[PDB]
């Protein structure tokens, strides 16, 4: 989703409807992609509470 | 236009019906070859501007190369048993020597080879340019078959 | 007829309706920020900022201007035939203005005339931006030389 | 009738046509669920005996 | 067809019976069709399974 | 890992396939048609037609033999390929006696 | 019981109980005419009702305010309505009509306006003008009705009181309810009782050709006639189509709430999308099964040829994946106080989940239960509403992107980021290869296209002649000629000798407003143009026709929508709101004129067009320098069109409804009536969808899904457009239906495409399909019954109406409209008998005598009325698929002829001459006693005959004809060819035809066609009346020569055909086993599956087959000369009347002899025609495969045909087809019983018929 | 093509791999369910039929045989027409063409389904070899049987 | 049916022996006229053998 | 896009630059389809940056 966010800001700063330099929807698979989410703590567990 | 202005020939409008009036057949036959070509070609007087253009391309074989489009071809491969396709082959066999492309002999050859597919096959080049390949496809020196 | 005789009789005083336009884009939210934001700081405008401004500007340019200008032009038609000046010819076209309209221009440059004119309503850049918007709303006709 | 009458398109290219026609049926995971169904079937019949 | 053979052939006349004998032949021709005798749109909890 | 076909199969090397008349099916139509020509030319069992009808029969059958149909070419060298393409993506897997 | 007393015998003469004699039919007509309006409503009060028809009606309809606050005056002195609820709120209110009337002289309680109001209005009193506008627009709204509505109600009564009806297919009576259950009849008579009250009269208004009169009760509202019309519409359409009572209660609730509203027609316009939105647009939420068609749009993507693959069972993955319909529909129901009806529809639509006859029937009922009024408003309100609109071009072309101009037109730079480059390229290349073909350079084609804009209601001839008076030329007025002032032929005749540069000013005149009305739509306004600007507008429509036939080649019917609505495929209905207000010069016409100027510019160097010479302009296009380059005739015409489309249009406005409001104003809308209208609109739709799919799609999205879609969705495979409507074909993949969410992302992107450069795509994704207002669901057609109302007739002008001999023809049109949709046939045909006999007698007022003009039934039976039970036969014996003429006449007479002869020897009329057709029985006494001949020959009498008749001065008409022929000529080579052909004809072809169709009868024919709008009254009408009288008294010998030639042919039926389609599929709505006959014909014969424009265009023997003189007469005359000997030079002379070039005309005349023509060709020889009812069915199948000669008995030597003249085979196929199909039941195959004379003698009789014309 | 990433995994879990014995047992269960039931295998076979209509580039175009039988030549006085007879006999039953694709899909299953032609295609004891009706019948069936 | 054979052969032979001045025009006069024209050209001749 | 392609040379070690799948030839493509020929040209000219 962050690729979509920076893509929308890229479209806003190119001032065209389609961001020509997009960060997602390529042909290159990135299914093992992991970002620093707040789901995880520092020990390596869930952050429901 | 200039060759129309200077040239002394015109239409004789009634040859194609005065000759082929005297064709003899029964009225019991379903198909009439006379009326078939006699309405499949139309003189129409505008053909002559195309004819004088085809005459005029001989001055510039180098920069323009007049050919015949796909739409004048039998567009299905045709059939030798089909009378109208036979007459279409007749029209092409008369027309093709007048143009200035270098590949008009293999056009005239592979047109008939398209006309009969199934009575025989001939030895050919590859599995791509086989006998049922479109007649207009060749149009180049290298696509001329060894056959 | 002055160009803004129809333009001054709005009870919102239509120039004060285009002084409103700065809230269409969240980062703009000021008139002087808009005038700084449309131009490339060389007094040539950005294409995209001026395009978005016209995207916002055309509904104000059509929805009220054409009915009330048609009202004013019919009221003027009721009282004599006159010489009616305005800008952006399609104002005279959609408001069904009866009469010979013709599209003329000065043999001069006009934008520096917009920049030198003191004590005009709005900013000194406001006039130039709006003038660009008027020549956007115009068609692509003959400028036809006022002489 | 279907034996005697058969027509290709005039300009058909095989890898093109079969790519366009075979791709959108492979977004389905329908085949994978039947495997786990057969798992439960075999486990159930061995449980029964 | 046998009672209609007792009908004299050159004196055919439209009767209601003459309409529905052709109706019966038409319906029998549709019934003896090899696909519609086995095709049925609704499932049976077995075919759907 | 086998699909038992009933008819002969070989793959085509081309990607723009066009007409030829060499498979079991086009052969089969030619065979039954020339044998039909022998039926109508059986001299001691069918001379009892008119010669116009006989020649129209021969012309109709010869044209019907040399009809141009892509169906036998398809059935030979295209169709079992996509049969293999489909065959695992079924709710009911195949079930074949030799 | 009252109508039972006067119609003791007649009501079961036509319900299949007793035999239909003629005398009781005329007794019925006597009782029909000798009759009044109090008898109407006491017959209505006679019947009771059965506690499902009744509903409460609010009294708030009646007491209404005044119209003084509703109108006002423009600053330029024009009456204009004050709006109350939106700018659409401009119509007639239902208020204050009582006090604007003066009671009639010889009547008591009816009358018309007082005239002193109109004296003051012609004096200029403002309130008097408002009053006369309101009165005359209420007059116009009540004018919209064909006949007295009371006679329609009485036809309902006399049809309905016969009761239940037996079905010979189902062997049952029907189960439709009777009189005692309809809310329209009970509520109708309730309205009339309360409005009239205790007053002695009862009818709230009377229809009259001189104008409607109103009843003076103080509670009378003005919009009561459209309410009564909707009541009588639903009153018919219940009992003639089998609507359920509940949805009729819904529809009359809508109508009563409409008449209770502020204004009726405004609520009708805003309400029109409740029945589709809640029933059609929400249907089949979660199905389980059914049977859908399997079609295939074939490999030639312009063929319109369909191979029907058969039935296909459904599955639950074919549920409605279309988006929701809750929000907007419930907001519409809440907005107008109608939440209850919307809640009921959204209840019951959920209850159906099987694609069978019941669900599609329910959808048919929902379509039928909407209103059918005609929206009438003031013409000034139209031309100040819709002609005051400009498009919203949000991204225009920047001014830096055009070159220096060439003449008036700047040219696009090709390095332009704007979208219009692609439009420029398409019209550029299309103009180039349009001018490249020499088919545009036929001078006969020039004459065709010059004759082409002699059509389409040419007007503004007055403004042409006074603009031409203003530009100072002498002028032939042609004194003493009847119609000519209101003719476009006079417009052409005045400019038959004039130079182009002396007429180029005269293309600047204004434009007349011709008005029409529509069903549930705003009143359209056609406009003509005068002949020089229609003449100069040519290469525009040349390139438009080029696009629509060659380049994008989209279209100019039914199984198009059957393929589109088929369940794995998906359709998108795309319209535009107000197309003509979008094509302006701002974004389109500049680029269009630039590209048509430059595309021809390579091929055009010094070519002249007809009329126009060459010229020269300069250019700034080589902006470093400036030069001047010469201008060819194409570019000259485009240069003249440039200022006209760049300038704007002037429209004169004059109505008959507001007293003297005349004005002209500027309007930038492309005209609705022109030669270049619809083709250009189609070309623009196709090009914009092409630009979309080429560049604008992947430039403006993110995901691979919608772009991966639209790569495979080009215009050559998936798009069709005709003017307003467009249509997606979304191909179902191997996974079935395409995912919906991609399609919604795509369609909001199309809406963006509309809003950003001056369009508005009305996008409707609904899982169903419409195309030319024809609805299709899952491959099943919906007959919309709103758009064919029985009662209403569009009369946008208050000009007085044509008298009685043609209202009966519109009754015939009502009958055929009821035929082409799925209506209950037991109860449609009998009601058609009721109407048909109701409009028989006339009661003239000729001098010295009270004459009665009486048609027998037999004229109508000649015109295609199916007989119920004749000569003691079985009831409901044959169908209405009879060809309306000698063919169908022959068909049903020869089905029953021996039973006829048995009825003949009953009440014995015997004479010992053994006829070949009836034997011992005669025909001349009885068929004149039954007046079979009288009606049979009265049917061919010409109706509504107006004639010139005045013996106009011949010299002025002769110079008019010469000027017309000068207009016909541009090249005397045409004259050389046709005069040479005239010489050849006077040598050879003359004589034996008695009537050559030529090209110089065409000025005479143009005059004869121009002299048919004089609307003269007395003398020729009296001549027609005495013509009917002397036709009636004249006793006749035998039948027509065609029919007597046919009566030697017999046939023999056996083996009903194998089925064509599966019966368990709903093919069309309203046909099933319950509607037994037409459904069973549809199953047996099979649907047409062709466009039939293509198929019947294959029939026309001429290639381009247009001349302006009914080319069917050309081809038929050619084939007549072909069969009647006539050596080849006579055939060439008949073709040299057209005069193609004589060389290929000689070739075509040589071709026509030896080639065996199509079966449909030889119909025109014998003047046969396929009737209109058959093109739903596949006919060519049963012609060339099932009707046949050499019957199953074998050969007979009377069933023989000589080897020459085998043109008979077609006609034998036609007659056998008619006999095989007119009877009810399956279209059985038919075999040739002998022809009694031999083919030689029979065809010799046809030769003797064609000896004359 | 399908794409899997070449990266260190996040250690997910897709339980799908089984051995051959479970599949064979499930074949036994499904065939035991389907045993001697005619109307159960037919929707599966029709599903593969309509799926093959989706997948195939081949389009059945039955008008081409009418196009080629239009050009055969004969007499007219001879009123046993072989061409028109075979056009009438080559007209199918109630517009079905699904049966070919069904038969093509039936190759996947011989062990449960034996696709035979109908007995109604057999010419009703009419074996008259003089009957050209029966002769075209033999030709049609003899082409149809090896499928 | 042999009448079409005979008429075919007759149509061929007569079509072979139709009269037309066009071949001798092309063989004698048209290159002479063409050569007379050929210098009077805005676009001078340009040939490849 | 040109400038970010010229700029990614600096920041190779964190972000890489690729050409998307959308500018490739669709579904493979043949050497007969002229559009795919030109697309191969555009792609092969763009790739060495």
């Amino acid at each position: 989703d962050e690729a979509d966010d920076a893509t929308k800001k890229q479209a806003k700063d190119t001032e065209k409807a389609k961001a020509q330099v997009t960060y997602s929807d390529t042909g290159i698979n990135n299914a093992n992609e992991l970002s620093r989410s707040g789901n995880v703590d520092n020990e390596g567990g869930s952050n429901q509470k | 236009v200039l060759l129309q202005r200077i040239s002394p020939l015109q239409i004789d409008p009634t040859i194609i019906s005065n000759t082929m009036s005297t064709v003899s057949e029964s009225t019991t036959q379903t198909l009439s070859p006379a009326s078939s070509i006699l309405g499949k070609l139309r003189p129409s007087n505008s053909d002559f501007s195309s004819f004088r253009v085809a005459l005029a391309g001989w001055l510039y074989n180098g920069v323009v190369t007049t050919v015949i489009d796909d739409s004048s071809y039998p567009k299905d491969g045709g059939s030798v048993t089909s009378l109208e396709n036979l007459w279409d082959f007749f029209i092409l066999a008369l027309a093709l020597p007048l143009t200035t492309d270098p590949c008009a002999p293999v056009k005239a050859f592979m047109t008939l080879a398209n006309m009969m597919v199934g009575f025989e096959t001939i030895p050919m080049d590859n599995q791509i340019y086989t006998q049922s390949r479109r007649a207009s496809a060749f149009s180049t020196p290298h696509t001329w078959p060894r056959c | 007829v002055d160009s803004d005789e129809v333009g001054e009789q709005m009870e919102p005083t239509f120039e004060h309706a285009v002084m409103e336009i700065y809230k269409g884009i969240a980062g703009v939210d000021s008139l002087d920020d808009l005038t700084k934001w449309v131009l490339n700081s060389d007094l040539v405008p950005h294409d995209d900022r001026l395009g978005q401004l016209f995207q916002a500007f055309l509904p104000l340019a059509k929805d009220l201007l054409a009915p009330m200008a048609r009202q004013f032009y019919d009221n003027s038609m009721s009282e004599g035939r006159l010489l009616t000046f305005a800008h952006a010819d399609s104002e005279l076209l959609n408001a069904n203005y009866f009469g010979h309209l013709l599209r003329l221009k000065i043999p001069y440059i006009t934008e520096v005339n917009l920049m030198i004119r003191k004590n005009r309503e709005g900013g000194e850049l406001f006039q130039l931006v709006l003038s660009y918007l008027y020549k956007m709303y115009a068609t692509s006709a003959q400028p036809k030389w006022f002489g | 009738v279907a034996l005697l009458s058969g027509k290709y398109p005039p300009d058909l290219v095989t890898n093109v046509w079969y790519a366009d026609a075979i791709y959108p049926m492979y977004a389905d995971t329908e085949v994978f669920s039947n495997l786990q169904r057969d798992v439960i079937t075999c486990e159930a019949v061995q449980t029964l005996v | 067809a046998h009672v209609a053979s007792h009908g004299l052939h050159g004196n055919m006349t439209l009767t209601s019976s003459e309409i529905q004998r052709h109706i019966t032949e038409f319906i029998s021709s549709w019934q003896n069709h090899p696909i519609v005798q086995v095709s049925a749109d609704v499932e049976n909890r077995k075919t759907a399974q | 890992e086998v699909l038992l076909l009933p008819i002969d199969h070989q793959p085509a090397n081309v990607t723009t396939p066009t007409l030829d008349f060499t498979n079991e099916l086009t052969n089969w139509r030619a065979r039954v048609c020339e044998l039909m020509k022998n039926l109508v030319d059986n001299q001691r069992y069918q001379p009892g037609w008119t010669q116009s009808l006989v020649s129209s029969m021969r012309g109709t059958l010869g044209k019907l033999k040399l009809i141009k149909s892509m169906t036998p070419m398809y059935l030979q060298q295209l169709a079992p390929v996509e049969l293999a393409v489909i065959a695992p993506m079924l709710p009911f897997p195949p079930f074949q006696v030799p | 019981s009252m109508i039972l007393t006067q119609f003791g015998p007649f009501i079961e003469s036509i319900s299949g109980i007793t035999d239909q004699s003629n005398d009781v039919f005329e007794n019925a007509a006597k009782a029909f005419s000798m009759f009044t309006r109090s008898d109407v409503y006491k017959a209505l009060d006679e019947i009771p009702f059965s506690e499902d028809a009744m509903l409460p009606i609010p009294p708030t309809i009646y007491t209404k305010p005044s119209h003084d606050s509703y109108y006002y005056i423009d600053a330029l002195n024009r009456v204009r309505r004050k709006t109350y609820q939106g700018p659409d709120d401009v119509y007639v209110p239902n208020c204050s009509i009582v006090e604007l009337l003066e009671p009639h002289e010889t009547l008591t309680s009816y009358g018309r306006l007082s005239e002193a109001i109109e004296n003051r209005a012609k004096d200029g009193d403002s309130q008097a003008r408002i009053a006369t506008t309101y009165g005359r627009i209420a007059e116009s709204q009540a004018r919209q009705i064909k006949a007295p509505l009371e006679k329609f109600v009485l036809a309902l009564l006399v049809a309905e009181a016969g009761g239940s009806l037996y079905d010979p297919v189902l062997q049952k009576y029907d189960e439709i309810p009777g009189l005692s259950h309809n809310c329209p009849l009970w509520c109708f008579r309730e309205i009339c009782r309360h409005i009239s009250g205790p007053l002695p009269d009862r009818a709230p208004y009377l229809y009259l050709s001189a104008g409607v009169f109103w009843l003076m009760s103080p509670r009378m509202t003005s919009a009561i006639p459209p309410l009564l019309s909707d009541l009588v519409n639903l009153a018919i359409l219940q009992q003639t189509a089998g609507l359920d009572p509940s949805l009729v209660r819904l529809g009359v609730q809508i109508c009563l709430h409409a008449a209770a509203s502020s204004s009726y027609a405004w609520f009708i316009l805003k309400t029109k999308s409740i029945f589709p939105q809640n029933t059609l647009h929400s249907m089949y939420e979660s199905l389980e099964g059914g049977y859908c068609p399997n079609l295939e749009w074939l490999e030639p993507r312009s063929d319109y040829k369909f191979m029907y693959m058969g039935a296909m069972p459904l599955s639950t993955k074919y549920a409605r994946s279309a988006p929701s319909n809750d929000k907007k529909a419930r907001e519409l129901g809440e907005k107008y106080g109608l939440s209850s009806v919307v809640s009921e529809l959204r209840r019951r639509t959920k209850t159906y989940s099987k694609h069978d006859f019941t669900s599609v029937r329910y959808i048919r009922d929902a379509m039928a239960c909407t209103s059918g009024i005609f929206l009438v408003r003031t013409p000034t309100e139209t031309v100040l509403q819709e002609y005051t609109q400009s498009p919203e071009i949000k991204v225009p072309i920047p001014q830096k992107d055009w070159t220096g101009p060439i003449g008036e037109i700047r040219i696009l730079k090709d390095t332009t980021s704007s979208i219009a480059r692609y439009l420029y390229r398409t019209w550029y290349l299309a103009a180039a290869r349009m001018a490249a073909q020499p088919r545009t350079w036929d001078p006969l084609f020039q004459a065709i296209m010059r004759s082409q804009y002699v059509t389409a209601r040419g007007g503004s001839g007055a403004t042409l002649r006074e603009s031409l008076y203003a530009i100072n030329v002498s002028l032939p007025d042609f004194k003493g000629l009847p119609v000519k002032a209101a003719t476009k032929i006079f417009q052409a005749a005045q400019l038959a000798n004039l130079p182009f540069s002396h007429t180029s000013v005269a293309i600047l005149a204004d434009t007349s407003m011709g008005l029409r009305n529509q069903v549930q739509r705003r009143p359209r306004s056609i406009m003509p143009l005068n002949v020089p600007q229609q003449q100069v507008s040519a290469p525009h429509t040349l390139t438009a026709d080029y696009i629509n036939y060659h380049m994008n080649l989209s279209t100019t019917v039914i199984p198009l929508g059957v393929y589109a609505s088929s369940p794995p495929n998906q359709s998108i209905n795309i319209d535009i709101s107000a197309c003509d207000a979008s094509i302006t010069w701002d974004f389109f016409l500049s680029v269009i004129m630039a590209a048509i100027h430059e595309g021809v510019a390579s091929s055009s160097i010094g070519k002249p067009f007809m009329g126009v010479p060459a010229s020269i302009v300069n250019d700034e296009s080589v902006v470093g320098v400036r030069a001047a380059r010469p201008i060819s005739g194409m570019q000259n015409m485009i240069q003249h069109l440039s200022k006209l489309y760049k300038r704007g249009f002037s429209y004169r406005v004059n109505d008959s409804f507001s007293p003297g409001n005349d004005f002209t104003h500027m309007t930038t809308t492309f005209p609705s009536g022109s030669t270049a209208t619809s083709t250009e609109h189609t070309a623009n739709n196709s090009t914009m969808m092409e630009t979309f799919l080429t560049v604008w799609g992947p430039e403006h999205t993110d995901d691979p899904d919608v772009l991966r879609l639209m790569k495979s969705l080009t215009i050559q495979r998936n798009y069709v457009c005709q003017g307003d409507d467009g249509l997606m074909i979304i191909d179902g993949n191997t996974a079935g239906k395409v995912n919906s969410e991609t399609i919604q992302k795509m369609l909001e992107l199309i809406s963006k495409y509309g809003e950003e450069f001056g369009w508005k795509y009305d996008i409707a994704y609904d899982g169903t399909a419409e195309y030319l207002k024809l609805y299709f669901i899952f491959g099943c057609r919906i007959p919309n019954l709103s758009r064919h109302p029985i009662v209403g007739k569009e009369r946008a002008n208050s000009s007085a109406e044509e008298p009685w001999p043609a209202i009966l023809d519109q009754i015939m049109g009502i009958f055929f409209n009821g035929v082409h949709d799925g209506l209950q046939w037991q109860r449609w045909i009998r009601y058609s008998w009721a109407l048909c006999c109701a409009f028989s007698r006339q009661r003239t007022m000729t001098g010295e005598s009270v004459g009665y003009l009486q048609y027998p039934m037999w004229s109508f039976v000649y015109w295609g009325l199916p007989l119920v039970k004749v000569f003691g036969s079985d009831p409901w014996i044959f169908s209405w698929y009879m060809p309306t003429g000698d063919l169908g006449m022959y068909s049903w007479i020869s089905l029953i002829r021996p039973l006829m002869t048995r009825w003949m020897v009953a009440n014995g009329y015997v004479t010992d001459k053994c006829s070949p057709v009836f034997g011992n029985a005669d025909y001349r006494k009885c068929f004149n006693e039954l007046k079979l001949y009288q009606g049979y020959y009265m049917a061919q009498l010409p109706r509504n005959p107006k004639k010139s008749g005045r013996a106009a001065p011949r010299e002025v008409r002769e110079q008019f004809t010469q000027a017309l022929s000068d207009y016909l000529m541009q090249n005397p080579e045409l004259k050389s060819r046709v005069l040479r052909g005239r010489s050849e004809w006077e040598k050879y072809g003359a004589g034996i035809i008695h009537n050559p169709p030529s090209l110089f009868d065409v000025p005479h024919k143009w005059y004869q066609g121009a002299q048919e709008a004089a609307t003269a009254t007395r003398e020729e009408l009296a001549e027609m009346d005495e013509t009917l009288m002397r036709a009636r008294k004249h006793s006749y010998s035998s039948f027509s020569k065609l029919l007597e030639a046919y009566l030697l042919v017999k046939w023999r039926m056996c083996e009903a055909r194998e089925p064509s389609v599966d019966l368990r599929l709903p093919l069309c709505a309203g046909i099933d086993p319950l509607n037994s006959d037409p459904f069973l014909k549809m199953v047996s014969v099979g649907p047409m599956l062709q466009s039939t424009r293509k198929y019947f265009a294959q029939t026309l023997f001429m290639a381009k087959t247009v001349s302006g003189l009914d080319v069917n007469a050309i081809d038929s005359a050619l084939l007549r000369l072909r069969t009647l000997g006539a050596d080849k030079k006579a055939l060439t002379a008949q073709l040299l009347m057209v005069g193609l070039q004589e060389s290929e005309a000689d070739a075509l005349a040589g071709k026509i002899m030896l080639q065996d023509v199509n079966t449909v060709q030889l119909a025109r020889v014998v003047n046969l025609a396929v009737p209109d009812t058959w093109m739903s069915l596949d006919f060519d199948t049963m012609f060339k495969h099932h009707v046949k000669l050499l019957p199953k008995d074998g050969r007979h030597l009377n069933t023989d045909i000589p080897p020459r003249m085998g043109w008979l085979r077609a006609i034998l196929r036609f007659l056998g087809a008619g006999m095989a199909m007119t009877a009810t039941g399956v279209a059985v195959d038919i075999y040739l019983e002998d022809i009694h004379g031999g083919g030689r003698s029979l065809g010799q009789r046809f030769m003797t018929w064609m000896r004359q014309e | 093509t399908v794409t899997s990433p070449y990266a260190p995994s996040v250690n997910r879990l897709m339980p799908y791999r089984i051995s051959n014995a479970e599949r064979q047992i499930s074949q036994i269960i499904r065939v035991m369910n389907i045993g001697n039931n005619a109307t159960v295998i037919q929707p599966v076979l029709q599903d593969i039929s309509v799926l093959l209509q989706r997948i195939s580039p081949l389009q059945i175009d039955p008008t081409i045989i009418s196009n080629t039988m239009s050009t055969v030549s004969e007499s007219t006085t001879q009123t046993l027409s072989p061409a028109s007879s075979i056009l009438g006999k080559l007209r199918p039953s109630n517009s079905d063409f699904s049966s070919f694709r069904v038969a093509l899909a039936g190759w996947l299953y011989n062990g449960v389904v034996t696709t035979v032609i109908d007995d109604s295609s057999y010419p009703k004891d009419g074996g008259s070899v003089t009957s050209l009706e029966n002769l075209w019948d033999f030709f049609i069936l003899a082409l149809a049987l090896p499928l």
